[PDB]
């Protein structure tokens, strides 16, 4: 778990940008106000490499 | 002295920064926190996540007003710079002609939606 990745995100990337910011996700209608929960997604899972 | 370029300017996503030193000149996108007004002598604070950098012989050398024009454009992560100084007899943008020849091309490969000036107070 020393690698993680994104798999939310409001828009795609571009091309030679590296996405770094630690925002939460909003997926819903309804907003998240830096608090995990429903349709509060944390940019960032990890991997299980086995 | 210099700029500072960012879609939030607020050090919570990446914001690069810039300074015409008479020594140098500094560029390093960190996540820098700053102050309600930033000048230079301490400009910033608490520099975090420094991830790129660049240090060469500063931009600007020298009764007529230096005119110092500048093209700031970043594509595909690649900011490019153009560099131009001119002197200006003694306002109004000199209505003529000239060019620009280029200066550098870094990659420093973030998103710039604002920039601000940094100033000196007098
Ligand atoms: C910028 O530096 C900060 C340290 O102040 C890093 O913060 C942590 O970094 C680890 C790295 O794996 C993360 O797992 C944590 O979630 C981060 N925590 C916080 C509160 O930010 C941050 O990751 C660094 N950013 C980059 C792009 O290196
Ligand atoms: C770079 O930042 C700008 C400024 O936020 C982004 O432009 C906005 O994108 C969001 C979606 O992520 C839209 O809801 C806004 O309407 C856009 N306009 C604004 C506020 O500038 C831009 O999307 C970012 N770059 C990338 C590749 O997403």
């Amino acid at each position: 778990y020393n690698y993680l990745y994104r798999l939310f995100r409001k828009s795609n990337l571009k091309p030679f940008e590296r996405d770094i910011s630690t925002e939460i996700y909003q997926a819903g209608n309804k907003p998240c106000n830096g608090v995990a929960g429903f349709n509060c997604y944390f940019p960032l899972r990890s991997y299980s490499f086995r | 002295r210099g700029w500072i370029f960012g879609t939030t300017l607020d050090s919570k996503t990446q914001s690069l920064l810039i300074v015409n030193n008479a020594t140098n000149v500094v560029i390093k996108v960190c996540e820098f926190q700053f102050c309600n007004d930033p000048f230079l002598d301490r400009v910033y604070s608490s520099a975090n996540n420094c991830t790129f950098e660049y240090v060469s012989q500063p931009f600007l050398m020298d009764n007529f007003k230096n005119l110092r024009e500048f093209v700031f454009k970043n594509i595909d992560g690649y900011f490019k710079i153009y560099s131009k100084h001119t002197p200006i007899i003694v306002e109004d943008l000199p209505q003529g002609f000239s060019a620009l020849e280029p200066l550098v091309d870094l990659p420093i490969g973030i998103n710039i939606t604002r920039f601000q000036t940094l100033l000196a107070l007098h």
